[PDB]
């Protein structure tokens, strides 16, 4: 089906504590495959997935050279923004940037992204047309004008529609074992009395990939949206994900409740019932 | 400026079975800014050999990290995750419950 | 693979 490649950059100023921190990570779908950390000893882009380790030194040296240029650029940006917002030299601030591409189930370019945040708020974003910018405030409108005058969107468009998707397709094929797979959730229910007249039923989805999943509880086929505790989908640490959904049920009424699990790795959506 | 409090989940990679090797995880997510302190505790004491994932963030810009360590659960050993962040007045301790 | 050109805000 559909796939994505995304890169995430975080730059954090550390006044009087030396150079800003810079962390870059890259993902294909929900699988991280590279990292760079300004504070690490290697000062190189590093593999974080087995399939990318097969790329040669030209790849690693190239990604290293380019990610260092990204780092330097963000070091500059932190100073620029401080100026734009008339902020003290003393405070720590954060620049984030994300960019990448989606391809559809045909593996052709579908969508491109390129956006920045400053101190956790949208700053500037390339619009879906890959030709125009959304500037979040007055400061960002300065950047927007500058990038319009330098024709940055055109250069980004060419990467997002071209080279980005070419990389993505290469990685999908090279890491086919890791990337073109689904791991179906292993499911189970637990039951725990909360009192003499109540029990929590918890529906578990474990060891699944990709992260996208829907866990829902029904009582007599009616969705219990407002009464379900749903935890954020969380990484197992091995490349798979976990999630649970619970309802507190009147003891004796277990048989009324069904948990429904939808996941790409499933032949059919699953229905679990206690008993 | 924006400050978002970490969500905290403490859990094992695989189902806990006493005497069987596993990983203890503490997943912190939804937070901003990125400076955060996370410890894994065994019977109240800091575990020394703790790694974490590379800082990344969600579509809404909030950060997430997985902290983890190899461990072998037993019946008696208690585990917890202890998190501090600008949004917390004191460290938040979340206990591991082997069915959560 | 990442962008091969950079630009400042």
């Amino acid at each position: 089906g559909s796939h994505s490649m995304r890169y995430f950059f975080t730059s954090v100023s550390r006044p009087g504590r030396g150079e800003p921190r810079f962390i870059a990570v890259g993902y294909v779908d929900d699988t991280q495959f590279v990292r760079f950390d300004s504070d690490a000893a290697s000062q190189r882009m590093e593999p974080r997935a087995p399939w990318i380790e097969q790329e040669g030194p030209e790849y690693w040296d190239g990604e290293t050279r380019k990610v260092k240029a990204h780092s330097q650029t963000h070091r500059v940006d932190l100073g620029t923004l401080r100026g734009y917002y008339n902020q003290s030299e003393a405070g720590s601030h954060t620049v984030q940037r994300m960019y990448g591409c989606d391809v559809g189930s045909d593996w052709r370019f579908l969508r491109g992204y390129h956006q920045y945040a400053y101190d956790g708020k949208d700053y500037i974003a390339l619009k879906e047309d890959l030709r125009s910018w959304t500037a979040a405030d007055m400061a960002a409108q300065t950047t927007k004008h500058k990038w319009e005058a330098a024709h940055v969107a055109e250069q980004l468009r060419a990467y997002l529609e071209g080279t980005c998707v070419e990389w993505l397709r290469r990685y999908l094929e090279n890491g086919k074992e890791t990337l073109q797979r689904t791991d179906a959730p292993k499911t189970h229910m637990t039951h725990h009395a909360v009192s003499d007249h109540e029990a929590t039923l918890r529906c578990w989805a474990l060891s699944f990939y990709p992260a996208e999943i829907t866990l829902t509880w029904q009582r007599d086929g009616e969705d219990q949206t407002q009464d379900t505790e749903l935890v954020e989908t969380r990484p197992a640490g091995d490349g798979t994900f976990q999630k649970w959904a619970a309802v507190v049920v009147p003891s004796g009424q277990e048989q009324r409740y069904t948990c429904h699990v939808q996941h790409e790795g499933l032949p059919k959506p699953l229905t679990l019932r206690w008993e | 400026m924006i400050q978002r409090t970490p969500k905290i989940q403490v859990y094992s990679r695989h189902p806990a079975e006493n005497g069987k090797s596993n990983f203890l995880n503490c997943y912190v997510s939804g937070f901003h800014p990125s400076d955060i302190e996370v410890d894994l505790l065994k019977n109240g004491e800091r575990i020394e050999k703790v790694e974490h994932s590379d800082l990344s963030f969600s579509k809404d810009w909030s950060f997430y990290l997985l902290y983890y360590t190899e461990f072998t659960p037993t019946e008696k050993d208690e585990y917890a995750c202890r998190v501090n962040h600008v949004t917390l007045s004191q460290p938040k301790i979340v206990k591991w419950d082997r069915d959560m | 693979g990442i962008l091969g050109f950079v630009f400042t805000l």
